[PDB]
């Protein structure tokens, strides 16, 4: 499997509508070597995906987010399962691959009740302390603190990339604009150009948040040619018997 | 291809698809900007991208985007387009929506609005072709009464009746009756057909022709009473009354009735004064005796087949004549130069009543371009999916040669080396065809897959040696799986010590049935023993290719390993048919003898969907029993709808489905007891 | 003749006063205090000292750029100090500007403490009293906001990191006390959550309060977010220091040895 093969079938995946979903599945298997993938805890917390496979023959580790259930929203248990996987394969020397699509956190009472802070904690702790080579793609959606808890570049994210879907931003438009504009009464022209000047990867990429926006059909090629170059990573951290993590 | 001529600079397509493609690629050769139009859904099809401009006309529904009329006015009118070419379907056989073209500025590439109008009705269109001298189907003239006046009809015109819809069209609307009661019946059943669907209730009563052959000619005119006929075409293999393998020349007709036939098709064409391109279809009996069958006032979808043999660009001199210019052709000048085949490529199952429409996103899609004589007409690239609101065709594939041999082996070689992968075809049941003894042989029927299955299509049935290949195929991968898990890098603090086997000894599951194969590897040559047979298998072994070939003792074989799994379960394409296979070790296969098989309980008890859809009737409540044949629902898909029968008798304890609704594939409908 | 002298004079009581009398006076009747006093409280007499005092946001959108937009310090008031003698590194969310959101320069002031007190090796302890992110800064709160969580990961096992809840912390400002060791909670005056009460109606259709929904029982008693509450905020800050007394100033000390009887 040649690491320069091309990915045209990811050009459409993404529809153009917010509310519709799409399988990442689809996207894990056209840009890993043959489309194999080995799924961890495949029927459980199905709102995130977590799983081994191989890219230019070395074996990587896949964290992404699931819009179809859930709408792609981080709760407790895909928060553990995330986490755990993240640690995993942070100990034993194998990259992770971070696809990403989440509009926040799951709300709720039951969530509040269970602990949901401490367990967005672990999964920004296990993607924070990561010392080997990570690569983000941000395919629709990253919005609020989840946007952060998704390995992103101010996390010592290595490459970072976002497809020309990607939306990268506080909140969603609705919110921003009653929070900012509560009595500017203008909501009309308000909505279009918040959603012309914000609903896009722009605001990230002048600041530098994402190395490039990228055509989709070149995800793979993009990812196996960083692999190439950060095998030799190495950073240095203060001494310490073990840290606290929030369990 | 002249450059120095000039025509419209600028040509609307109000169409989908291929075709929309092909015009527009004929369009771009010719040096004319084109204007594509399309629906929300198909915002990234592939003629929207190759062709300049683009226009939403409306929502997904065929009824709100490329039968609306209006908005394809309002797109012709903001682009300013000279000529607006409308393909086949849709709008091309309207005669209103010519009217309203020809009424401000714009320009038709099709036949006058008198010509559709003769050409629109089956009764009107006989009549006219009895007035021009054309040999015709021995009927009654004028709209059958009522029931009493077609069993009257019926004595004289043989015993067999043929009953068909006045505004019929896609094979739909035609029943055969054989007794007075059959036709009384199917009288009552085809008025309220037609009523329900073409809104005419106006029927035709005719003789019914025995396995009959469709003879096509292909006809070409011009504004100034120029006709020429552009040779034969063969198109019998049909299923739902719709072709899917077709021929350029007809091995049936030798040149006198050829002649004959395009002289009938030439003198058809100058009574209806026809300008444009069109296609007159016949029906030959055994005895060479050609009846006129209705005539297409449009491009013909198996067209391209017809300009393999001729050399001729059909969409070039349809644009031409629509500009004013004469034909630069002579009947002298047309002439038959070797053969061509042509298979459609749909999206469907053919395991299920020859052909289902199929829903889904295409992950892997790949033409066999590079094969010699492979033309393929595509509106499909990879990413594409396929709706439930357009017709299921994914490709044509067409394959030309010296003669009918070559062309049929270049046809098996290109359905061999031709990759879908992310929706279920039928190139299966399209290899089986044109491989078939009665169709090498070209003794073929209009009723040739009702008898050649029927029980419906299988699958390619394996001879010994066939199988033998294919068992030696499936070890000889999984051998070499095997091997290149055992390819490390170099660790140099714990050294790999690969695994020193000679022989492989495998039992191999397939259908209903164990072989026991030894495996050994000497390179790249495998040689596999197969049950007292012993084989030779070479290859590269890219394991990461979609297509394999494999040398099996000298012979050249195509397989794609579709899917495979670490407990032993493979799915191979292999002569165009997937087997789904089982390799274990012989100890895995002995220990496996003490597995618990886990319980499985279909029964025949849960019938879900056969195709995704929209549920149109359901005659079926909770409680009420059922017998074999029992009509249990209907759902309209791609154009066709399909009314499934129940099965095994029993009572039907509930009915999740609903009329109206939104079913997908494998969804639960009747929990029959 | 320069006016620089009272320029500066000017800019020291403006940072004084945060966001105005009138806050001052609205937090005061809500029965919380201000940032300063709380540090004033928390540290040794005569040994808080303050760091980036003038340092003021740099936001340019939706008018943020105006002259009334404008607060040194910007929400937040950070320094180092000495309880019982030992340094400590302390940074306090001002909720009378902007109500205490978090920008470019909150987050780079409370990046620069816990930068510091990584050097040094120094506790940090952090009173937490933020609605969240500034919504207008834009992707610079979310930046921040990830420094933030990056520097508590880092010095987790190194330093003891205290956070006390004194106020409504929503959003992303509930996961920076949730990386730390130890979390302390002010009685009825303090919340957690992560989406607001009117988030919860809209989405799961279901009417909850805010203290039932984030208030300090329900995190100290059926959550396990939080460790311990207090009555209000002078005992919060007692008991604080109390607890402070007992661990060392960085993973490089021994446990504490005092004077026994
Ligand atoms: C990365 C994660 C994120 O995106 S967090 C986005 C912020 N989420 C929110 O829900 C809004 C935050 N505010 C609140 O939730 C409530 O106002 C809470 C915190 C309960 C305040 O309660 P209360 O004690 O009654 O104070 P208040 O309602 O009178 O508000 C006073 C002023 O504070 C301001 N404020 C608060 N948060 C922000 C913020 N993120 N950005 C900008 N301003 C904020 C409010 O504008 C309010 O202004 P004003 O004085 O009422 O005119
Ligand atoms: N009189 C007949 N005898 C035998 N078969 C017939 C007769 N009339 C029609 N058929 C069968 O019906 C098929 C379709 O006929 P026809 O072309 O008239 O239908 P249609 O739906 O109008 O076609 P199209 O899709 O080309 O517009 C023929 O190919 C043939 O198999
Ligand atoms: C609908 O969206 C696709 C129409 C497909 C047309 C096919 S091919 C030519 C036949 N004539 C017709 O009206 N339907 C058939
Ligand atoms: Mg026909």
């Amino acid at each position: 499997d040649p690491s320069d093969r091309l990915v045209p079938e990811l050009d459409t995946i993404v529809p153009l509508e917010s509310t519709k979903a799409y399988n990442m599945v689809d996207i894990i298997h056209s840009v890993v070597d043959e489309r194999e993938f080995f799924e961890i805890m495949p029927n459980y917390a199905k709102n995130i995906i977590v799983g081994f496979a191989r890219m230019n023959g070395r074996t990587v580790g896949i964290v992404g987010n699931q819009p179809k259930v859930a709408s792609g929203c981080l709760d407790i248990n895909s928060s553990v399962k995330g986490a755990r996987f993240v640690r995993f394969c942070d100990a034993f020397n194998i990259p992770l691959i971070t696809f990403v699509d989440v509009p926040g956190f799951l709300p709720g009472t039951a969530q509040e009740y269970g602990g949901i802070i401490r367990h967005g904690a672990k999964l920004l702790y296990a993607f924070a302390e990561a010392t080997v080579p990570k690569v983000t793609v941000i395919t629709r959606k990253a919005y609020g603190g989840a946007y952060d808890v998704m390995s992103s570049k101010h996390l010592c994210g290595d490459t970072n990339y976002a497809w020309p879907t990607a939306e990268i931003a506080v909140m969603g438009a609705k919110g921003a604009v009653e929070i900012i504009f509560k009595g500017h009464e203008n909501v009309e022209a308000a909505q279009a150009e918040y959603i012309e000047k914000f609903a896009n990867p722009f605001p990230a990429a002048v600041r530098g948040f994402v190395d490039d926006i990228i055509q989709p059909s070149s995800t793979r090629a993009r990812i196996c040619c960083d692999l190439d170059v950060l095998a030799s990573k190495k950073v240095q951290r203060p001494w310490r018997k073990h840290a606290n993590i929030p369990l | 291809y002249d450059p120095n001529e000039k025509t419209f600079d600028k040509i609307l397509v109000a169409n989908r698809g291929e075709i929309a493609c092909r015009v527009i690629r004929t369009c771009k050769k010719m040096g004319i900007k084109t204007v594509a139009i399309h629906s929300d859904v198909d915002a990234s099809s592939v003629h929207v991208k190759m062709a300049d401009e683009a226009v939403c006309v409306g929502p997904a529904p065929t009824s709100k985007s490329y039968l609306n009329m209006d908005a394809i006015m309002e797109a012709i009118k903001k682009t300013r387009a000279q000529a607006v070419h409308p393909g086949y379907g849709f709008l091309s056989e309207n005669k209103e929506f010519a009217r309203c073209l020809a009424a401000e500025d714009v320009v038709f590439i099709g036949p006058d609005t008198h010509a559709i109008q003769a050409m629109g009705d089956k009764i009107e269109s006989k009549l006219l072709a009895k007035k021009a001298e054309v040999n015709t189907i021995p009927g009654f003239d004028g709209v059958v009464k009522d029931a009493e006046e077609a069993v009257r009809i019926a004595r004289e015109i043989g015993y067999p009746v043929m009953i068909k819809a006045s505004a019929g069209g896609g094979g739909k609307g035609m029943r055969i009756a054989w007794d007075d009661e059959e036709t009384r019946d199917g009288f009552r059943l085809s008025s309220q057909e037609a009523a329900s669907s073409f809104g005419d209730d106006r029927l035709l009563i005719e003789k019914f022709i025995d396995n009959p052959r469709h003879i096509e000619i292909q006809v070409l005119g011009d504004k100034h009473g120029n006709a020429l006929w552009l040779n034969e075409r063969e198109c019998s293999i049909q299923r739902r009354n719709q072709k899917v393998v077709e021929e350029a020349p007809s091995i049936f007709l030798d040149a006198e009735t050829r002649r004959a036939m395009g002289e009938q098709a030439v003198a058809l064409a100058r009574a209806v004064k026809y300008s444009s391109a069109g296609t007159v279809e016949f029906l030959v009996d055994s005895k060479k005796n050609f009846y006129f069958l209705e005539m297409n006032t449009r491009l013909q979808v198996e067209h391209p087949v017809t300009e393999c043999i001729t050399g001729l660009d059909l969409v070039q001199e349809m644009i031409r004549v629509a500009k004013g210019y004469p034909l630069r052709h002579k009947q002298a000048d047309i002439r038959i130069n070797g053969w061509a085949v042509e298979c459609r490529v749909y999206a469907e199952d053919p395991y299920k009543s020859f052909g289902l429409p199929s829903i889904g996103r295409l992950s892997q899609y790949q033409e066999p371009l590079h094969l010699p004589g492979v033309r393929v007409d595509s509106g499909i690239q990879p990413g594409s999916d396929i709706s439930i609101y357009y017709d299921p065709m994914i490709s044509k594939l067409i394959t030309y040669g010296s003669d009918r041999t070559e062309a049929l082996k270049r046809m098996a070689d290109a359905l061999d080396n031709y990759v879908i992968r992310g929706v279920t075809h039928n190139i299966a049941l399209l290899r089986e065809v044109i491989i078939n003894s009665r169709f090498v042989k070209g003794d073929i029927s209009t009723k040739f897959l009702s008898d050649v299955y029927p029980d419906g299509f299988k699958g390619h049935m394996l001879t010994k040696s066939e199988k033998n290949q294919l068992l030696a195929i499936a070890s000889s991968l999984f051998v070499a799986f095997q091997l290149r898990a055992q390819h490390f890098q170099e660790n140099s603090r714990m050294p790999v010590i690969k695994p020193d086997i000679a022989n492989w000894e495998l039992s191999v599951k397939l259908h209903d049935k164990v072989h026991t194969v030894v495996a050994s590897n000497n390179g790249s040559v495998f040689s596999v023993e197969v049950d007292g047979s012993k084989l030779n298998v070479t290859s590269t072994w890219n394991l990461a290719s979609p297509l394999l070939s494999v040398s099996v003792d000298g012979t050249q074989r195509t397989v794609q390993c579709l899917s495979r799994e670490a407990g032993g379960n493979m799915s191979i394409q292999f002569l165009g048919t997937v087997y789904k296979v089982n390799i274990l070790t012989r100890l895995a296969a002995e220990l496996n003898k003490f597995m618990l098989e886990k319980v499985t309980e279909d029964t025949s008890s849960v019938l879900r969907s056969p195709m995704p859809g929209v549920v149109v009737a359901v005659s079926v409540k909770p409680g009420d029993a059922v017998a074999e044949g029992q009509e249990i629902c209907v759902i309209e898909a791609m154009k066709m709808q399909n009314s499934m029968t129940a099965g095994k008798t029993g009572t039907v304890k509930s009915v999740h489905c609903q009329a109206g609704d939104t079913v997908g594939e494998g969804d639960l409908l009747v929990e029959l007891e | 003749a320069t006016s620089v002298n009272e320029r500066i004079e000017n800019k020291r009581r403006t940072a004084l006063l945060g966001g105005g009398q009138r806050r001052i006076d609205a937090q005061h009747k809500r029965g919380k205090l201000t940032a300063r006093e709380r540090i004033s409280l928390l540290l040794d007499p005569g040994s808080f000292v303050e760091s980036d005092m003038f340092v003021e946001h740099r936001c340019a959108d939706f008018g943020m750029a105006a002259d009334k937009n404008k607060f040194p310090g910007d929400s937040v008031v950070t320094g180092r100090g000495r309880i019982n003698g030992r340094l400590v590194y302390v940074f306090s969310q001002d909720f009378t500007v902007f109500g205490g959101s978090l920008s470019g320069a909150h987050a780079q002031k409370i990046c620069k403490i816990m930068d510091q007190a990584i050097t040094v090796g120094a506790p940090v302890i952090g009173l937490n009293d933020s609605g969240g992110a500034r919504i207008q800064e834009g992707v610079e709160s979310l930046a921040g906001y990830a420094d933030i969580f990056l520097r508590n990961v880092t010095a987790s096992g190194v330093i003891p990191q205290i956070s006390l809840i004194m106020g409504p912390c929503a959003g992303g400002a509930v996961y920076s006390p949730a990386l730390t060791d130890f979390t302390f909670m002010v009685k009825d005056t303090s919340y957690l959550f992560i989406t607001g009460p009117d988030v919860v109606k809209s989405v799961t259709n279901e009417d909850v309060t805010q203290e039932e929904l984030g208030g300090a029982k329900t995190h100290t008693t059926m959550s396990g977010v939080a460790h311990r509450a207090f009555e209000n905020d002078v005992d919060a800050l007692c008991n604080l220091r109390d607890f402070f007394n007992y661990l060392p100033l960085s993973s490089q000390d021994p446990a504490p040895v005092r004077e026994c009887h």
